[PDB]
């Protein structure tokens, strides 16, 4: 048990520097990707046999092998990193909107449980022991009994909610308390397995986690012989944030896209069966002095031949087809001809990049409005800058000594160091309309100074 | 190598994806 | 008594509160000797920029000053668990 | 002066007197600084470009090596797809000026033989460089102007 200390103390070197251990990965998927630009395949062992080329330098030998565990290494790591940096919090951001749910609502109760994405699961956390194991409450049980258990079957909810025996062991824990020896190593497996398994579940649900999960699987399957390593680098150099808004674009309007592209594969469908009933013997690709080939025969194969040339064509169809002169219909062809011209490229592809393009239309602007509203509101209270201007600096001193919006987390820290005899006659008000939450309290509209104009400036 | 991909399955896949689109919203 | 509110500006807090006088007035008291260095760390200080985004693109009732608090209880248990992972 | 003084030399030096003078003009300088302005957008964005051709060469160069056969008279040493930097080196130089898709120059993907596979990185080609990015590098520019 002697080295558990050390082990914890190794973890906290971890845990020290994440994103510097993050970083390497960067640097290191570029060396083993831009030196992978020099294979070349060959029929010969050095079947085919893919042939790795090198230079001149003594490297590139199966070092490389050694540099594909070092990649994967470093991102082992960044596992118990996250598991032991980034995740005490997902817990408590799940336990506090349940235990702040149980306060104010009884859905789990009174009505029925919520169609429970996400909600479903949490059935399982009430019948635990050790909710309260991460949140800073741990008397939840308590509370809701107070306000539910006797409007309805005391027992009921004195079962549901958990409460092993303690409708009669309510008032046993208030004449003493003993003080039990730990036995840690000794009886670990007598813990609540089965909220472990909850707890497993939110991990299993976390976007974050199984991204950089996801990014372990292939540094492991990039041991084969392969380049699977290249895709290291795409879901990585999303990191830029400038990049990002590239990107999450096309996700930003998918639900719009999808049903008009839909229509460009029924608008060329019509256009398919009728040049294959009636424009059948104009096609012709004419190999070589015979025509088994030819586009117009089959009723898919007709249908695969337009949008593998004539959306792509750039021009409209008629740019390889055969000559229209002939005496035979040579006016409905240009009828043909041109309507396809008009009714695809230059209108159905201008409308799918005026959307996409349209993304940034509303993202760069978002992108702005998060800095005039520094520039004019305060975002504590219902004010501009407008009257903040009429004196010099007055928006900037405005920053300083009024409300900075960061002053408050300090104010509300030093409460919980402070005992309930020490608080002063409004430090103790706030306190208890904290409680019942409350938050009337903020200034919303004046600050020290409206009240306080016609008094004295 | 890989699958090789006949003209009806593809047909039916892709309609299928068409169809369920469709019935998404319709 | 200059050198006394020079020394002592970096432990003077201020706040402002509406509530129980139907007017607004002024509250004073220290902060601390380490929360406040401490509170100036690039593991937070991304966070608050990620939160102050969120509360401006999305607009409502008081709700988004719930929040605020909200985000206040989760910060502060994020300095928790940072001050029993440094040596 | 330098080029002037170096113009001396039985050389055309002088032609570049008047690309850096002629920009005195007021309308004329908006647009050669509309590229200055916006320098530190695109230099990010155009990376983006040159990483994703290179997840689509190698793709191809490690399946479809054996369809691009530039086919010089009665014999083929000449395959684009060979060498890890010939490939690259090929699809920047042809596909993103093609106007129309990588799907230009290449042989015909009539072939029984992975038929259908060809017209799935064929046109998920057309997409994702020629339609889309280019028109963004494109629309910054000119929203310069704006
Ligand atoms: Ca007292």
């Amino acid at each position: 048990g002697e080295l558990e200390v050390q082990r914890v103390k190794f973890l906290n070197y971890l845990s020290r520097n994440f994103y510097t251990l993050r970083f390497l990965a960067l640097f290191l998927a570029f060396a083993i990707n831009f030196i992978l630009l020099f294979y070349k395949v060959s029929d010969s062992p050095p079947n085919m046999v893919y042939y790795f080329l090198e230079e001149s330098t003594g490297y590139m030998e199966p070092a490389l092998w050694c540099l594909s565990l070092l990649h994967t290494l470093v991102a082992f790591l960044c596992i118990i990193g996250y598991n032991c940096l980034k995740v005490p919090l997902v817990i408590f951001k799940r336990e506090k909107e349940l235990a702040r749910k149980l306060e104010f609502d009884g859905l789990y109760i009174t009505e029925q449980p919520g169609d429970d994405v996400k909600g479903q699961w949490d059935r399982l956390v009430l019948n635990t022991p050790s909710f309260p194991s991460n949140y800073w409450d741990k008397f939840v049980k308590r509370k809701v009994l107070d306000k539910h258990g006797d409007i309805f079957g005391r027992e009921r909810i004195a079962e549901l909610l958990g409460m092993d025996l303690a409708s009669l062991e309510i008032t046993a824990h208030n004449e003493r308390k003993p003080d039990p020896p730990p036995g840690l190593l000794t009886w670990l497996m007598s813990i609540d397995v089965k909220y472990q398994i909850w707890k497993f579940g939110v991990i299993f649900t976390d976007n974050s986690f199984l991204y950089l999960g996801w990014y372990m699987v292939m540094s492991l399957l990039g041991h084969y012989n392969n380049f699977f390593f290249a895709a290291h680098l795409l879901d990585i150099a999303m990191g830029v944030k400038t990049l990002r808004t590239i990107l999450s674009s096309v996700t930003h309007n998918g639900k719009q896209l999808v049903m008009t592209v839909g229509l460009l594969a029924v608008v060329v469908y019509l256009y398919t069966v009728v040049a294959f009933n009636f424009f059948r013997k104009f096609y012709n690709k004419s190999e070589d002095e015979d025509e088994p080939d030819m586009k117009c025969d089959d009723m898919m194969t007709c249908y695969l031949f337009h949008m593998y040339v004539g959306v792509r064509a750039g021009g409209g169809i008629g740019d390889e087809i055969e000559d229209p002169a002939g005496d035979e219909y040579e006016l409905y062809r240009v009828v043909f001809d041109i309507t396809f011209f008009f009714f695809v490229i230059v209108i159905l592809l201008a409308i799918i990049q005026g959307l996409i393009i349209d993304a940034f239309g509303e993202l760069r602007d978002q992108q702005e409005q998060v800095k005039e509203d520094m520039e004019t509101k305060c975002f504590i209270c219902g004010i501009g800058s407008d009257y903040f201007d009429t004196t010099p600096h007055g928006f900037e001193t405005h920053t300083l000594e009024e409300h900075n919006l960061a002053n408050y987390m300090f104010f509300l820290m030093y409460l919980i160091n402070k005992d309930e005899t020490e608080h002063t006659g409004q430090e103790s008000y706030v306190w208890k309309m904290y409680q019942e939450r409350c938050w009337d309290f903020f200034p919303a509209g004046d600050c020290f100074r409206k009240q306080y104009e016609d008094q004295l400036s | 190598r890989l699958r090789r991909l006949t003209a009806r399955e593809a047909a039916t896949a892709l309609a299928a994806l068409l169809w369920a689109v469709v019935a998404r919203a319709g | 008594a200059e050198s006394i509110l020079e020394y002592f500006r970096p432990y003077l807090g201020r706040i402002e509160i509406m509530g129980a006088s139907r007017r607004i007035e002024r509250i004073y008291f220290e902060i601390s000797e380490t929360n406040r260095a401490q509170w100036e760390m690039p593991q937070v200080k991304e966070s608050k920029r990620q939160f102050i985004f969120d509360v401006v693109n999305e607009g409502g009732e008081a709700e988004k000053m719930e929040l605020f608090v909200s985000f206040c209880e989760d910060t502060i248990f994020e300095m928790q668990i940072a001050a029993q992972i440094s040596e």
